[PDB]
């Protein structure tokens, strides 16, 4: 930068931006931590949902195998057919894409409405359960870390500002500073000089 | 100085485009250096005769080692020269004053040689108007042929 | 440039400044008067009761820590979105809105003091009681509730 | 000296003139001119002249000019977050105001002196030009308080008849007028 | 879609329309698991915390420029019993994601 | 001029002078008297102070000065994370040294000029104080490690108490300090 | 000001400088004395075999270029977080710190050269072999023996 | 005086030389000798020499040169990226930049003017040096390509040989190349 009376100005207002954006981000910051801490309790008591459901169908396929036939599982396993609609929803979340699962999932509209096995008939039903609160707790932690994932990001932003930018805008100014102070001072001393070598000649010629 | 070596090598109009006129005749290079070094003067010396244009340029030499105070006149005899030949003998001319930086040197130091009142960073007052006495020495007149076509090289002090 | 000698001499010697905005000019308000940047050095010598009503002071501050929360968050929504603020966050917003547009840009009336007052207050209301954390209760019981009437229905 | 604002002269001259025109070196880089520079540059007649204008010009001329200052200075606003949050980052009700800073910018201020029907501008071409833009500024933010994205505002065809606007001859402007404000009431009512 | 756990409970995610299985290797695990992403046919997987505690430090490698297989750690056999701490997991997830041990 | 240090005049008397007092605006903006900032303040003449405080006011007058300045120094070097996050979610340590601090700023440093017995202070009344204070801390801190929570630390009844040393008379000042120190080690044994 | 003229032509007439910094003093640290602008030009006349120890030269040299690389790791520290490292940005983290509290730290006793040496020796051993790749390799398997449990 | 270029010696010399070896403080604060700024030098002499160097060092030696300053050009550039964002923020190729230039920097740019045998170096010392790291680069870069991490590059044992290469004596040092090109191809061609 050219050291003038402009560029002093533009600098300065240069600092001023700076700041008054700084203070901004961490607004930013602010309220994006507000909706993580609201986001980190539900996605804990998800976790716990998930928990207790799993003992419901764990419950379910131990005595079925063993108290019930060993085999027939097997085969309803491989009898019943594997889900392909599972498609998943694009969902926006501080301007930035996430997924969200929607998978179809139906209930009734798969193999043996009502069968043969006593306990392979309530274990099925229990797997639901399973995979439904488990997609739930990937719809709520897939958000979580996004939202971790931004707030960090802003976070490098606010430090790389104030402790790059303002430092740099800082030296350029008193450099700039310096500059002008001192041919001020150097002007001041040479119309000094030549009033005083004038007057001195004058006084000789009086 | 490479650029404008460059530019004189390369230079010519184009009258198949404007249609009129088909002539074509070269320029002639009128060259004034103030405060040139070794160095340049021989890249400059050695480039002009290798294309063949010391046959028609005209060359004013003020090297680093020659005193200061000679360098207020070298621009102006470079510029009667080059008036003289466009405007009575029709020539095409290119003057190339290769730094005005040293110029600027020299008019400073007589000036405050002279205890006048300063400008900006201590150059003279009337260096707007010495300028101009020198630069508005160019262009074409009305009725004649020549033409007097200027180049500065001139070097920005810390960019 | 608040640091050429002038304005420098003059901050040195006298108490205080009113500040006149470019931004406010061009948007259309008259008298184009910026309440954060200003300040009056003896103010509250001259103020409170006795002098003119007793809750002048307090009306200025909140009036002031009021706008300034405004205008910051007006500048966050562009980033954010009025969505995804907080309700006393775009109470806010609509007081700063309502507060350059009615209490700064007067136009060539003549308002007197308690017609000062009274357009304070009614701005005021827009936010909830209870956000008006530096006027005492008394005042609020006294003048709060008071709604816009007498700036768009009369001059 | 330096285009430097802060001589001796220029202040000299800022507290006798009325009107204040301000030269900038960067649109001049870019070869836009007239490049004036519109931040800086004032003028004290703009009261003085009103009945003039409600009497020559158009009943509601002056509160067009003053609409489209405040759009101006919004946008100067605006582009203080945009140079540290990137363009991209702002909501669509202010990429609105952006993209219409944008227009305004290249299509009405922006004037060539070389062209036979542009270097000269009547001032009932200016009041038509004016006029239509912030007529689809305001329908274009009518249309985003119901879910338009903004980037398909962007694409509208009729942003073609409002560029080529002001090299439209000042005889034939009149029909291109009429023409473009039904245009652009139905480049939005159409889509419903 | 996929998980790989122990195969005594795969054959329950089969009976739920899910493919499921593994070995009670890591290194089995996160090998062929390449080839289940590369057959990225599904949308979710789920994995057992005891055959990779983070299934990123085996994946993310591969799962650049694609996001819809979201990968998460499940309970397995022997958690099945005695439970799982919830806090654990999600107090080493926040002191990442925000720098610091927070909630005390 | 406006605050800046650099200046001429500024650094000509930091040359020269002992201690730099250092008043300021924010600190009097949220209520706090005397507004001087312990953080920008400093002072020369300590290290040739201690034998007067050795011998007239405590053996170890300089430890606990020295023990309140590295208090206040951890209390201030946490203010990042607490903005970020707020005191609430805190650790157990982080938020005993964060009220720690707070009974120091807000019972210690901050006096009424108003008051007819805060007005002024000896320095044996200041060594009393701070002597309660460490003694609070320490009690605290190894009943944080015992198993106790912060929650009913911040409700003790000698919190009131410690807070109210400001405005006792300097008469009876001795004996409420022998017996609110005797109170302090009471609630320990409480506490284990 | 390192530029002001005072310090500045005081530099070009001298044969090095001790300089002060003022965050060690914030931080408690005396003598204050921060080792990256400061400089010695006789040192080389001075030190070596037959008249100090015969490593003195070589370990000032690395101690100067491990400490040069910690400060920066703990620049960038300041602004991406903490977690960006690998099993050598905390070495030199650590190195870093340890340097500022043991070595410049002394307070106000006389330390010789021997247990300086030693000191700085039980500093540089808090990092591997390999990364001292600007000292020789005998007299390492030399000095390498002492850790800094020794305070 | 400030070690500022602006003033009026240098300025004035900055027209009459050929070369300008610029100095720097920064480099020298981190030990880095001879401390030249290879940013801010230059040389106007180099063109006129290459007819010498093709005769009396080797016949491709300007490519070898032309392509270490392209490499340090270019981690220039890329640094201050990094500086915002770490290395691990930029991909592969860009790390292998800034590895190879940490190696030019410290293993060719760095002389010990006090060190009995590396005060001194030949050319032909020189240009073996840079035809030994460019050709580690070459090879890292296929390796990188087709499939190995970063890690098992930086952990090779050939780096000990080309960072060791500058101690080595003038009489002794063709063979130490001709060792050393052996190394540099065998440690990645049983890399596969």
């Amino acid at each position: 930068v050219s050291p003038t009376r402009m560029n002093l100005l533009q600098r300065r207002g240069q600092l001023r931006l700076a700041q008054k954006g700084v203070d901004l981000l961490k607004k930013k910051r602010d309220a994006l931590v507000a909706e993580f801490f609201g986001l980190v309790r539900e996605a804990m008591e998800a976790r716990k949902a998930l928990d207790q459901a799993a003992k419901e169908a764990y419950a379910a396929l131990l005595l079925a195998q063993a108290f019930d036939g060993p085999e027939v599982v097997a085969g309803a396993a491989l009898g019943v057919p594997p889900l392909e609609g599972v498609e998943a929803e694009v969902e926006n979340v501080w301007g930035s894409k996430v997924p969200r699962l929607k998978a179809t999932f139906p209930d009734g509209a798969l193999l043996s409405p009502v069968g043969t096995p006593a306990y392979t008939l309530e274990a099925s039903r229990a797997f639901r359960r399973y995979a439904e609160a488990l997609i739930r707790v990937a719809n709520t932690e897939t958000r979580l870390k996004k939202i971790g994932e931004e707030i960090k990001k802003t976070t490098r932003r606010v430090n790389a500002l104030e402790q790059v930018v303002i430092p740099g805008i800082r030296a350029q100014i008193r450099f700039i500073q310096q500059v002008l102070e001192q041919r001020e001072r150097e002007d001041t001393f040479r119309l000094k000089r030549i009033k005083g070598k004038i007057e001195a000649r004058e006084a000789e010629e009086e | 100085n490479e650029i404008a070596a460059q530019i004189a090598r390369q230079a010519t109009v184009r009258p198949d485009l404007s249609g009129e006129g088909e002539k074509e005749e070269p320029f002639a290079v009128v060259f004034a250096a103030m405060g040139i070094t070794q160095r340049e003067l021989s890249y400059f010396i050695q480039e002009f005769e290798r294309t063949g244009a010391l046959s028609r340029s005209v060359l004013f030499l003020n090297k680093a080692d020659d005193p200061t105070i000679e360098r207020i006149l070298t621009p102006r005899m470079a510029l009667t020269v080059a008036e003289y030949l466009a405007f009575e003998h029709d020539y095409h001319v290119l003057v190339i004053l290769t730094d005005m930086t040293n110029y600027c040197e020299a008019l400073r130091e007589i000036g405050a040689a002279r205890e006048e009142i300063p400008g900006r960073r201590g150059y003279p007052g009337y260096m707007y108007t010495d300028l101009a006495t020198i630069y508005e020495r160019a262009g074409v007149v009305e009725g004649k042929k020549g033409s007097v076509t200027q180049i500065p090289i001139l070097s920005m002090p810390d960019d | 440039d608040r640091t050429h000698p002038i304005p420098d001499l003059t901050g040195y010697i006298t108490e205080g400044q009113i500040q006149l905005s470019r931004e406010l000019h061009r948007k259309g308000i008259y008298p184009p008067i910026d309440p954060l940047p200003s300040l009056s050095r003896l103010m509250n010598n001259g103020v409170g009761k006795g002098k003119t009503r007793e809750d002048h002071k307090q009306v200025s501050d909140q009036l002031y820590s009021a706008y300034a929360n405004g205008v910051d968050i007006r500048k966050l929504v562009a980033i954010i979105g009025e969505d995804a603020l907080t309700e006393n966050d775009r109470r806010y917003l609509q007081f700063a809105d309502a507060f350059e547009r009615f209490f700064i840009n007067q136009g060539q009336q003549n308002r007197s003091i308690e017609e000062s007052l009274q357009i304070a207050w009614a701005l005021l209301s827009m936010l909830p009681q209870g956000e008006l954390k530096r006027i005492s209760k008394d005042h609020i019981g006294k003048y709060y509730g008071q709604k816009l009437e007498e700036i768009w229905g009369a001059p | 000296p330096g285009g430097d604002m802060s001589e001796p002269v220029t202040q000299s001259t800022l507290r006798i003139v009325g009107a204040f025109w301000r030269l900038d070196a960067s649109l001049a880089f870019r070869r836009h001119f007239p490049a004036i520079n519109w931040n800086g540059s004032y003028s004290l007649f703009t009261s003085a002249l009103d009945p003039w204008y409600r009497e020559n010009v158009a009943e509601d001329y002056p509160e067009l000019r003053d609409a489209i200052s405040e759009l101006l200075q919004r946008e100067a606003g605006l582009q203080e977050i945009v140079q540290l949050v990137g363009p991209d980052a702002l909501q669509d009700a202010e990429r609105l105001v952006i993209e219409v800073g944008r227009i305004i910018r290249e299509d009405f201020l922006q004037q060539n002196a070389y062209h036979e029907v542009d270097a000269y501008c009547s001032m009932k071409k200016a009041y038509g030009i004016m006029k239509m833009i912030l007529a689809f500024y305001k329908e274009a933010e009518a249309a985003i308080k119901r879910g338009v994205s903004i980037d398909e505002i962007l694409q509208l065809p009729v942003l073609e008849r409002i560029g080529r606007a002001r090299y439209v001859s000042e005889e034939e402007f009149p029909a291109y007028f009429e023409e473009a404000m039904k245009e652009i009431q139905g480049a939005f009512k159409a889509l419903a | 879609m996929a998980v790989i756990a122990d195969p005594e409970t795969a054959q329950g995610f089969r009976l739920a329309g899910l493919e499921g299985y593994g070995a009670s290797s890591a290194e089995e695990a996160q090998s062929l698991l390449e080839t289940l992403v590369e057959r990225g046919g599904y949308a979710l997987v789920a994995v057992d915390e005891a055959l990779l505690p983070d299934p990123e430090r085996a994946v993310e490698r591969l799962m650049r420029g694609r996001d819809l297989p979201v990968l998460l750690p499940i309970a397995g056999l022997k958690e099945a019993f005695q439970g799982h701490d919830v806090e654990g997991y999600m107090r080493e997830l926040v002191r990442k994601t925000i720098g610091f041990d927070i909630k005390l």
